[PDB]
């Protein structure tokens, strides 16, 4: 039931209007924003309250939204320049996409071989590092 | 000699559905990025965000890195 | 090309280009290409091929007798 | 045709072999230094180069026919 | 435009290049529409390039194992595992050699300070300096910068004018080039005084050859578990070296004739009324670094246009895209395959040299002092040896 | 040999099965290794008797119709090229078929024991089998 | 004996750079981790001809202070060469294993034994075919630490038992 949150939530940052702001379309999922985190968030507490103190980045992504969704609808204004605040910590929503490499058993097998030969390369990638600085 | 060449190579590309699927989402993952910080600069035709080019539409920028990717 | 041609055409600091200039200039991008698009690159190509591991294989010592071409 | 006794075969020695080597390195250095003008036009360089060509063809041609025969 | 089908099989051949598939692309969504053209182009550039990558660079792959276990290569690879057995024990023989007035009373001090461990961490914490030195030297850098690094070169270039003789005046003078990176040492100690001089009767371009002595950078590896991977590359590297210096021959043979034939062809022909192209075929050393432009395949387009509309144009001159199809097919697949071979045959026996030595020195000897995670290319090239 | 050398198998019996005879009667078990290659096939070049003789080595069983199996025949030409558990001679050769039969399982377990005794035919020695037909 | 005498050999004729380094550095090490209960003594007498039987004793009577004794003798170069005398010393073999190596440590020694590398080379070959057990301690071992600690554990068991 998460993991199509998850996939749910992830397209509705494909289809938001990246010029028109305050579009119709923007303002109906700036209601879903509310709808995803929520569940986000109460997938997290639950999560957190049985496992006690990867899971970094769900931690992330739902304090950025709540932090924007707070700043945002408190006041919005009397602070400098805080219009990009938003425009730039709405742009921890791109994680959502990410939330789903350690939900799937076998794409998390698949990210670990993306990993595991990044460290292969990578007494190469100093010397090749090395060289491109000289 | 073709065929199997084809078949072999496509088999292979059948028995790893995940290895496509974290491209798949590198494309994506940027794309969105692209959008909400790229998405807004006017287009100007002699820059190469142009009308062709551009951050304004998933399909478009999903354009903008595979014709980046390829490297053009 | 567009950088080798910058590279060439170049005349001190401070002054701009001159055509054809400093064709020796064209070394550099020669010794580059040798180094690293063409040798450093293809270490990486081959360090991924020659280490690369099956995905799972923990079936009673991968099969214990019949391997690679004596299971298929 | 096949006549024996060539005295030619005995000519294939190493002191022979590397001024054939050694021809074909300077004629690779007069087509290098050549250059091409558009229409008929050839720079005084290269109106010199073009002496050469008689020596270059008379030393390759040596080899064909001292090989032919040996 | 694909308006015959050899002016068809020119724009996909193109395309599968990758060098300008976006302008054709781009034509067909204002002449045509945008909302198709992608299925065909896609579809093209997937299959046509990146799908053929992976054929030739799998194809390639299995050569170069079929190929690394014939017996005449195992025979010249079993020579180079054996020399390295040698090296190796005849080190910790070297090692026993451990003996215990001027002439025996500073050369006996100096060569114990100058090859103590805590030498090497000042040095490399000295060249670590001396390549943060000319790291900063930006445009318009402030005047207190260039004259402070003015002299960071003779500070350093005499300091380490210094311990090039401790290991000179110290350790013994034919006794000093018996090391690789040693011989290195001397090799831009020399190379830093060049500069020096030959800037002052000519100050201007500074190429500074100082910076190549970050290279002993790399003996930071030493202190790792990664020194005999990095050091079997280059054991390998070395060995096979009169055969990549005869194969980067070879690939500069028909760099040659290419562009010797490229001037016969398009030599002079490229004065155009907009004026000559930088990838001229007119001199030669602007013929050279034009095949160059061909082989490494970016914007062999281009250059291709040009030198159709040199022979003529879209008509009776269009016989020239031969030579830039060619050239450019014959160069990017001949590139790739003999580079992949120099860095798969050196690289596949730098795994074995390296493997060779854990088997032993950690698995033979500790025994008679008193598969296993093997990946696809280790496995298969081990059968291959078994027949 | 690999499954490439192997797919020979499947079309030579194609040219002399005619979508008929699956039973297929013996006599082509020569005709057919002639025909063929290496290393799949004897060959025709040289049928020499050692090297005819892994046909001995390679102890099919007949039925009463003086017969074959093509699944059995087909491993048996496998388990010789591949050296698979091939011993010199005797009940040895059937001490390690027991493995054969059960190495099988823990790969495939899909198989019953009749296929499994198909693909291991552990045949019983008194029968004349095909290469103590021709050593005969 | 009390205790039985130690006596080194096997990379080459004693006198040469070579065996002389190695047999010392051995004897460095012996010295510098036992310090204090063994002595070196220098033989110039040929033992194998037991001046030459004045020294004999000599040996003995360090070897009869319950106190083991490296011999650092200059004349003996083989196991058969001392099967005779009554010494029974304790024969560490210091193994070369490969004549490549020998070749190649030789010319590395400077050029004065440059013109005696094919003696050299001949005697570590004699050397070479020798019988095993004709030592009592094999170190064929390239790193100083493990012959040491190999010598050393060997006298350590020595000791125990005496
Ligand atoms: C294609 C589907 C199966 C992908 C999986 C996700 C969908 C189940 C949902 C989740 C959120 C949905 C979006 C939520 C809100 C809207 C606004 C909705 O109304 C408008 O903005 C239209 C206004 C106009 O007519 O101009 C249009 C569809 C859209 C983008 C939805 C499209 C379908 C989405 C992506
Ligand atoms: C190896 C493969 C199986 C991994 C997964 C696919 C990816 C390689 C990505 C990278 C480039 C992507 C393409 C980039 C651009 C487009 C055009 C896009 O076009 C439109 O929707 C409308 C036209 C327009 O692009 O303007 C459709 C998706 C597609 C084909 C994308 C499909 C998915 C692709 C092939
Ligand atoms: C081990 C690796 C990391 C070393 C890489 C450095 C060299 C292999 C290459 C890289 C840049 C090259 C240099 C780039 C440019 C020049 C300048 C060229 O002459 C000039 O143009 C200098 C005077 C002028 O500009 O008029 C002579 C060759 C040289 C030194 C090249 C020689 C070879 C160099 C040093
Ligand atoms: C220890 C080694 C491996 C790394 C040393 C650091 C350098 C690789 C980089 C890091 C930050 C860089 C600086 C970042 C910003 C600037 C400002 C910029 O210059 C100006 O401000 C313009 C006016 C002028 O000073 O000429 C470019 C140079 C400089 C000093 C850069 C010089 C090179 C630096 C020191
Ligand atoms: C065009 C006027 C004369 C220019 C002379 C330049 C000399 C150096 C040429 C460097 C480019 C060719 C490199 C050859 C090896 C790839
Ligand atoms: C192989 C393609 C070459 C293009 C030739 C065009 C021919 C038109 C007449
Ligand atoms: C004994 C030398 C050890 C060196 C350890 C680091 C080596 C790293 C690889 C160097 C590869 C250089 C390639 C240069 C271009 C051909
Ligand atoms: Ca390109």
């Amino acid at each position: 039931c998460i993991l199509l949150v998850i996939a749910a939530s992830s397209i509705a940052l494909a289809a938001e209007d990246p010029v028109l702001t305050n579009s119709e379309r923007n303002k109906v999922l700036r209601y879903f924003d509310y709808v995803f985190t929520g569940v986000f968030t109460f997938e997290m507490v639950i999560k957190m309250i049985d496992q006690g103190l990867w899971n970094i980045l769900d931690f992330v992504v739902v304090v950025g939204a709540l932090v924007a969704f707070a700043l945002a609808n408190a006041l919005g204004t009397n602070k400098g320049r805080d219009i990009k605040t938003i425009k730039s910590l709405r742009v921890l929503r791109v994680l959502r996409p990410l939330k789903t490499i350690k939900r799937l058993p076998k794409l998390k097998a698949v990210f670990d071989c993306v990993v595991t030969s990044l460290k292969n390369v990578f007494n190469i990638l100093i010397v090749y590092k090395l060289f491109m600085f000289i | 000699t073709i065929r199997i060449l084809l078949w072999t190579f496509v088999q292979s590309f059948k028995a790893l559905p995940y290895v496509c699927l974290l491209i798949a989402m590198l494309f994506f993952i940027y794309a969105i990025i692209g959008m909400q910080v790229f998405g807004n600069i006017k287009l100007d035709e002699e820059s190469h965000i142009n009308r062709h080019n551009n951050f304004r539409s998933f399909f478009g920028s999903l354009m903008l890195l595979f014709r980046s990717a390829t490297g053009e | 090309p567009q950088v080798l041609q910058h590279s060439v055409d170049v005349t001190e600091e401070d002054r701009g280009p001159s055509r054809s200039n400093r064709m020796e200039m064209s070394i550099f991008y020669v010794v580059y290409f040798v180094v690293f698009p063409f040798f450093f690159v293809n270490i990486f190509v081959a360090l991924i091929i020659i280490t690369f591991q099956e995905q799972g294989d923990k079936m009673m010592e991968e099969c214990s007798l019949e391997k690679n071409e004596r299971a298929c | 045709n096949i006549v024996r006794k060539y005295a030619k075969k005995l000519i294939d020695w190493p002191p022979f072999e590397y001024m054939i080597l050694a021809t074909i390195i300077a004629n690779c250095i007069v087509l290098a230094l050549e250059q091409h003008l558009p229409e008929d036009d050839k720079t005084p360089m290269s109106r010199r180069l073009e002496k050469t060509e008689p020596y270059f063809i008379g030393i390759f041609c040596f080899e064909a026919g001292i090989k032919i025969v040996a | 435009q694909f308006d015959n089908i050899l002016f068809a099989v020119l724009t996909v051949f193109q395309c599968i290049t990758m060098e300008g598939w976006t302008t054709v692309l781009y034509n067909t969504n204002d002449a045509l529409g945008a909302t198709w053209n992608w299925l065909y182009f896609i579809p093209l550039i997937i299959i046509g390039s990146f799908f053929v990558l992976n054929l030739v660079l799998g194809v390639l792959s299995g050569e170069f194992a079929k190929e690394r276990e014939r017996v005449e290569n195992r025979r010249a690879f079993m020579k180079l595992r054996r020399q390295q057995q040698i090296e190796r024990e005849l080190n910790g023989y070297r090692a026993w050699i451990d003996k215990a007035h001027k002439e025996r009373l500073l050369r006996i001090s100096i060569r114990h300070m100058v090859k103590s461990q805590v030498f090497y961490w000042i040095v490399l914490s000295l060249v670590a300096l001396n390549t943060a030195c000319v790291a900063i030297v930006h445009h318009n850098q402030p005047q207190w910068l260039t004259h402070l690094l003015y002299y960071a070169e003779f500070l350093f270039l005499g300091l380490f004018l210094l311990e090039m003789s401790l290991k000179m005046y110290g350790m013994g003078p034919r006794l000093y080039f018996h090391s690789s990176f040693n011989c290195f040492d001397f090799g831009v100690t020399v190379g830093s005084i060049f500069e020096v001089v030959w800037a002052i009767f000519r100050p201007g371009t500074s190429f500074g050859i100082s910076v190549l002595r970050a290279l002993r950078l790399l003996r930071i590896f030493k202190i790792t578990k990664y020194w005999a991977s990095l050091r079997n590359l280059v054991v390998s590297l070395m060995s096979s070296m009169k055969s990549i210096i005869s194969l980067l021959f070879l690939l500069f043979l028909f760099i040659v004739v290419f562009a010797l034939l490229g001037m016969q062809l398009f030599g002079g022909r490229f004065n155009f009324n907009d004026g000559t192209p930088s990838a001229n075929f007119d001199t030669f050393p602007a013929a050279i670094m034009t095949v160059f432009q061909i082989l490494t395949g970016e914007d062999w387009n281009e250059v291709m246009y040009n030198g159709i509309r040199s022979q003529g144009g879209v008509s009776s001159g269009m016989w020239s895209a031969i030579y830039f199809i060619v050239l450019t097919l014959f160069g990017n697949y001949t590139l790739l395959n003999v580079f992949l071979a120099i860095a798969v045959d050196n690289l596949a026996n730098a795994q074995e040299l390296t493997k060779d030595e854990q088997e032993e020195e950690e698995a033979f000897n500790q025994k008679h002092a008193l598969r296993h995670h093997m990946s696809v290319w280790e496995q298969r090239t081990s059968q291959l040896r078994k027949h | 040999l690999g499954p490439h050398h192997l797919d020979e198998f499947v079309r030579v019996w194609a040219e002399y099965d005619r979508a008929a005879c699956g039973r297929i009667h013996y006599t082509e078990m020569y005709e057919m290794l002639t025909l063929m290659s290496p290393p799949l096939g004897l060959g025709k070049r040289c049928p020499s008797k050692v090297a005819y003789k892994r046909l001995v080595l390679m102890n099919m069983p007949v039925a009463e119709d003086m017969t074959v199996h093509f699944t059995s025949t087909l491993m048996a030409l496998i388990r010789t090229a591949l050296d698979i558990k091939i011993a010199k001679g005797g009940a040895d050769r059937q001490q390690l078929d027991s493995e054969l039969q059960k190495e099988t399982l823990a790969i495939w377990p899909h198989l019953s024991q009749k296929m499994l005794d198909l693909l291991v035919p552990m045949p019983k020695a008194s029968d004349l089998t095909v290469g103590k037909i021709y050593a005969a | 004996p009390s205790m039985r005498p130690i006596i080194l050999v096997g990379p080459s004729l004693k006198g040469y750079e070579v065996t002389d380094m190695m047999q010392k550095a051995l004897f460095d090490f012996l010295k510098h981790r036992f310090d204090g209960r063994i002595s070196i003594t220098r033989v110039t007498a040929d033992i194998s001809l037991a001046e030459v039987q004045s020294e004999i004793e000599r040996i003995f009577e360090l070897a009869r202070t319950l106190q083991l004794v490296a011999l650092d003798a200059d004349t003996i170069n083989h196991p058969a060469q001392l099967s005779k005398t009554s010494l029974a010393p304790i024969i560490v073999y210091i193994k070369i294993t490969s004549p490549k190596v020998l070749q190649r440590l030789i010319k590395s020694r400077g050029k004065s034994q440059s013109k005696h590398l094919n003696v050299q080379i001949a005697a570590s070959e004699k050397l070479a075919q020798c019988p095993p057990e004709m030592f009592d301690i094999i170190l064929d071992e390239n790193q100083l630490e493990d012959a040491c600690e190999h010598l050393a554990e060997y006298l350590e068991a020595y000791w125990k038992a005496t």
